[PDB]
């Protein structure tokens, strides 16, 4: 899967449309800031710093 | 029942907004519901030659 | 300064030109070896599948490069699409294969 | 949908012949040792509270004199500059400088907002300027 | 150089601007909460090192 908008990767259907409502599209929360490159494969999301077990997000 | 409170129903000459609030509150109105989106902050970080 | 847009209800997406207009994915263009390192992976997902079937057409100036060779018999069917693309998503910011 | 709160209160598609995920490039300025750097960069700053008062009207803090707070503030900062560095002395003294700054006054617990020590707190002294006058029935 | 794209939408909602004077007062605030109270300086200087 992939979005072409952003140009992330994704996996489930989902879970595309989860991501494209960060950009405004519907379908038919967690997430401060996403952000993404163009040279490398690398995504940084960036998550409150109260919540518990975070999966590696800033 | 005190009617000066209840003023857009009982009194029929009355803008549906008009409210005297200064001198007494109205229990009945007129009450605008939203439904928004906010949005993350993405980006898409490209580089430059 | 390359941007791209994405499209949007069936229209199709646009390219910036260097002078300021916005093209379609179709015809020929020229790009700078150094433009294309700097955005490999972004480019490769908007490009590739148009280059591959569509009509596009890239002339990735880099004025020396080496080479290597490889030779098919002319009487069988031959395509160059699995060497071309596994240098095209190599190519990387820092390196390129022959 | 209901939000916690942080503190207490009153209470046919086939793959498309772009996508891979390979990993081939690798920064050199080093995303992980630059995020580490950010995040030790991005904290906010102490608060600074003593010589503010509580609910009940009592000044916070201890009751130390200002300068001595000023000097042991800076003292305290180099011990720690020292420890971040990871050396035995810290290289970067914010104590016994070359400039004289024995006017330098540090906020500290020992005045209250009127301009008085309090060695009895605001609340004691308002209870027992109260007691003072009270008075009993006759019999 | 960043690129965020988006589609046409009118209920998105996104406060983030302010006035100069505001920044100043926070800036002012800040100045103050210092106080000559060196262990606030220290972690700055040195994270920003
Ligand atoms: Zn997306």
């Amino acid at each position: 899967y992939q979005c072409h908008v952003c140009s992330a990767v994704l996996f489930s259907p989902l879970d595309l449309d989860a991501h494209v409502a960060s950009h405004g599209l519907h379908g038919n929360q967690r997430h401060i800031t996403e952000f993404i490159s163009s040279w490398q494969n690398h995504p940084i999301v960036q998550v409150s710093a109260d919540v518990e077990n975070r999966k590696t997000a800033q | 029942i005190p009617v000066e409170r209840y003023n857009i129903l009982t009194n029929p000459d009355a803008p549906p907004t008009q409210i005297q609030l200064p001198e007494v509150v109205d229990l009945y109105n007129v009450v605008t519901r939203y439904a928004y989106e906010t949005p993350p902050i993405t980006a898409v970080v490209m580089g430059v030659p | 300064d390359c941007r791209i847009s994405f499209g949007m209800n069936g229209a199709a997406p646009m390219i910036r030109d260097e002078t300021g207009m916005m093209v379609p994915f179709e015809g020929n263009w020229i790009f700078p070896l150094a433009l294309w390192q700097m955005n490999t992976r972004y480019f490769n997902q908007q490009f590739d599948a148009w280059i591959k079937t569509g009509e596009l057409r890239i002339r990735i100036e880099m004025g020396a490069y080496p080479y290597m060779l490889h030779y098919y018999d002319p009487r069988q069917y031959a395509n160059a699409w699995n060497l071309t693309s596994a240098w095209l998503e190599e190519i990387t910011p820092t390196s390129i294969p022959s | 949908k209901r939000i916690p709160r942080k503190t207490k209160g009153k209470s046919p598609a086939t793959a498309e012949p772009g996508t891979s995920n390979c990993e081939h490039y690798k920064a050199r300025p080093g995303i992980a040792s630059v995020q580490k750097a950010t995040e030790s960069a991005e904290l906010p700053m102490k608060n600074n509270d003593e010589g503010t008062p509580d609910k009940r009207g009592n000044t916070k803090g201890a009751l130390v004199n200002e300068h001595v707070e000023a000097r042991d503030e800076a003292d305290d900062a180099t011990k720690k500059q020292a420890k971040d560095t990871e050396k035995a002395k810290a290289q970067v003294t914010y104590s016994d400088t070359g400039i004289n700054n024995a006017n330098e006054l540090s906020r500290s617990g020992n005045v209250d907002n009127e301009g008085g020590s309090n060695q009895k707190p605001m609340s004691t002294r308002i209870a027992e300027a109260t007691s003072a006058i009270v008075s009993k029935h006759p019999a | 150089t960043v690129t965020s794209p988006y589609a046409p939408s009118v209920n998105r909602l996104m406060p983030y601007r302010i006035s100069n004077a505001e920044r100043q007062i926070s800036q002012i605030i800040r100045v103050m909460n210092i106080g000559n109270n060196a262990t606030v300086i220290q972690p700055v200087l040195q994270d920003i090192s």
